């Protein structure tokens, strides 16, 4: 996260830390006691699918306290339409081997209904994005969870307000831009998979997933997030699916 | 997302047009004339009641009087003018709402003309 | 023609009766003042047709008017009934969480799992200790 | 669908109406208005009119700067 603030311990309770063989990999969002939503591109180079751990109640990566809960990732589901190395359909649904226990420090973010998300949440200007990612594009990562308030843009505006770049990825219907183009604030590498959470009439909902951008907080550019509303049905169905043998599962989409 | 178009930015206080005023009355008082401008009602509400242009703009709003061979002008921080006139002579009046601090759209259209 | 013996009079010629430009000009004896008078005099009262609906008030302007509406109405001519705008696209239909439109009748409100719709038909309250989307340490 | 154009603000004594073109043919409009940092509020839902009274929204704070947008939806 570039230009954000430390999320006071316990105030970003749905934030998930994903580890691969004990090393920091990506972020994620808890939506219930056993399912976590993350980004598909976070698993492009995974080889040891059996060494995937999800940590809840985490805050300071340098100290362990009694609020932290760890669970093995039993399954990783990604849209078969996703193409490693690219940006479209950047979403992953993770099934934990054992459910976490909800506490004052571990709470799931609400996965909203599609229409509610498209007609109402999409028009709340600001939302929170968070993670232990890089504090500057090529800089160091954060030890304490960081959070940032970013304003959302309809894609037409995003395109008209962004500096034209040669081989830049298209902003599809499965994405949306949020942030600032003045080079001051943005999500960044490592934050990938984390939540873009929207507050509406007293409750917080999952509206986006930290996905990509052109260099963190680069002038003339906004951060790009996976448009979760397009995957509500897809996610709900899969969460009712039966456990497969292998870890990785490329499920059909729609 | 649907196709759409953005409008220009709009700041009400600085851009809404000032309505055409109406001279409420003009009474001769000795060697002077008291010209009163009717309170211009606006769409801004406040407890089942509409605020006047005066209530909204306060000191930013003034009214200008055009009366009369050349013409003379008078200005007021309220909604009333008290001008010196020559007895036996007939005068005509017209008023205009003005927000001097503006650079564009600073004045309303002139009110209907009223003569003695 | 016996009326035309009475000396010029703005009051009798233009205020009581209707007068022409030159008639008015012959009174003001000056293009500038005459036109200033004419601008409004010949403009007409756009409020004549009573454009403001649902009990609104009309205020004439130059070649236009303004409608002041009662609290429950809006629109150029107060034609919009605020009471008929209770639909999900309008501020979520007043629903705290989910909104469902129902053509023919009225919209209903619903809640996310872990919550239950209250009596008011629009608010939602937790049915579990840790409902989704709430921050315990701040609650 | 065709995007609206020539969006113009018509405002006198705060009675504020947004106007635009073109008259619709097999499409309807919905307008949204907001302040630079506030949420978008919808008005004139699925209208075939080419105007939208926004008075009630702008009088909430006449000193704020508002931006409106007109959406086109296929009928
Ligand atoms: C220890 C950890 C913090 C590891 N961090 C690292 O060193 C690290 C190195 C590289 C890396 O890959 C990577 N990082 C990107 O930056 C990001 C990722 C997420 C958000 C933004 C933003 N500006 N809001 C930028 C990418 F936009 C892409 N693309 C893809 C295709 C979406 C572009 C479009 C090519 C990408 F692959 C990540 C990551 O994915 O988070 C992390
Ligand atoms: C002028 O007329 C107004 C309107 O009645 C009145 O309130 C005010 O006291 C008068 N002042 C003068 C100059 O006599
Ligand atoms: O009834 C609608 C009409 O009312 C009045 O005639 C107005 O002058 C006119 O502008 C409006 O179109
Ligand atoms: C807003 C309207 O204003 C005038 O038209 C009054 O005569 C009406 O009763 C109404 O209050
Ligand atoms: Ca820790
Ligand atoms: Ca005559
Ligand atoms: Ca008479
Ligand atoms: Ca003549
Ligand atoms: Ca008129």
């Amino acid at each position: 996260i570039v230009g954000g603030k430390v999320c006071p311990k316990g105030e970003c309770p749905w934030q998930v830390l994903l580890l691969v063989n004990g090393a920091q990999l990506c972020g994620g969002t808890l939506i219930n006691t056993i399912w976590v939503v993350s980004a598909a591109h976070c698993f492009d180079k995974i080889k040891n699918w059996r060494n995937l751990i999800a940590v809840l109640g985490e805050h300071d990566l340098s100290e362990h306290d009694g609020d932290e809960q760890s669970r093995r990732v039993a399954q990783v589901i990604i849209p078969s339409t996703y193409v490693p190395g690219t940006t479209n359909h950047d979403i992953a649904l993770l099934r934990l081997h054992q459910p976490v226990v909800l506490t004052d420090h571990v709470v799931p973010l609400c996965l909203p209904e599609r229409t509610f998300s498209e007609r109402t949440l999409a028009f709340v200007r600001f939302s929170l994005v968070s993670g232990w990612g890089q504090l500057l594009d090529r800089g160091a990562t954060a030890l304490e969870l960081m959070v940032l308030n970013v304003p959302r843009l309809m894609t037409q505006d995003c395109l008209q307000q962004s500096r034209k770049v040669g081989d830049s990825p298209n902003i599809t219907e499965y994405m949306f831009c949020a942030g600032y183009s003045d080079g001051s604030k943005d999500s960044c590498k490592g934050d990938s998979g984390g939540p873009h959470a929207t507050h509406y009439r007293g409750t917080w909902y999952l509206t986006g997933i930290v996905s990509w951008g052109q260099g963190c907080a680069t002038v003339g550019h906004f951060g790009v997030y996976t448009r979760v509303s397009q995957y509500i049905e897809w996610l709900q169905k899969l969460m009712r699916s039966e456990p497969r043998p292998g870890v990785l599962l490329r499920a059909p989409f729609p | 997302e649907p196709l759409y178009e953005n409008s220009p930015e709009f700041t009400p206080y600085l851009e809404t047009n000032l309505g055409q005023p109406t001279i409420q009355s003009f009474e001769q008082v000795g060697t002077k004339v008291n010209v009163t401008v009717e309170d211009e009602r606006t769409l801004v509400r406040r407890n089942n009641t509409f605020l006047s242009l005066r209530d909204v703009f306060g000191k930013d709003l003034i009214y200008t009087l055009y009366y009369w061979s050349g013409k003379k002008t008078a200005k007021t921080n309220t909604n009333e003018f008290l001008i010196d006139v020559d007895k036996g002579e007939n005068y005509c009046f017209s008023v205009q709402a003005v927000i001097p601090s503006r650079t564009v759209n600073r004045k309303s259209t002139d009110s209907p003309v009223e003569c003695m | 023609f016996l009326e035309e013996l009475r000396p010029g009079s703005l009051e009798r010629e233009c205020k009581e009766e209707q007068c022409s430009f030159e008639e008015a000009r012959e009174i003001f004896k000056d293009a500038e003042r005459t036109k200033l008078f004419w601008i409004s005099y010949s403009d007409g009262d756009q409020c004549a047709s009573s454009p403001c609906q649902n009990g609104g008030s009309c205020k004439d302007q130059l070649q236009s008017y303004i409608c002041f509406c009662l609290p429950a109405f809006e629109g150029r001519n107060c034609e919009t009934h605020k009471d008929d705008q209770l639909i999900c696209v309008n501020e979520n239909g007043g629903c705290e969480q989910y909104c469902s439109d129902h053509t023919g009748t009225k919209r209903s409100c619903r809640c996310h799992e872990g919550y239950s719709l209250l009596a008011d038909g629009v608010s939602c309250t937790p049915t579990v200790e840790y409902p989704c989307g709430k921050i315990p340490i701040l609650e | 669908t065709v995007a609206a154009y020539n969006l113009t603000w018509k405002s006198t004594n705060f009675k504020t109406i947004l106007e635009w073109e073109p008259k619709p043919v097999n499409q309807v409009y919905t307008v949204q208005i907001s302040t630079k940092s506030g949420d978008w509020k919808s008005k004139c839902f699925y209208t075939t009119d080419t105007e939208c009274d926004l008075t009630d929204e702008i009088v909430k704070d006449v000193k704020q700067t508002y931006l409106a947008r007109v959406f086109s939806y296929p009928a």
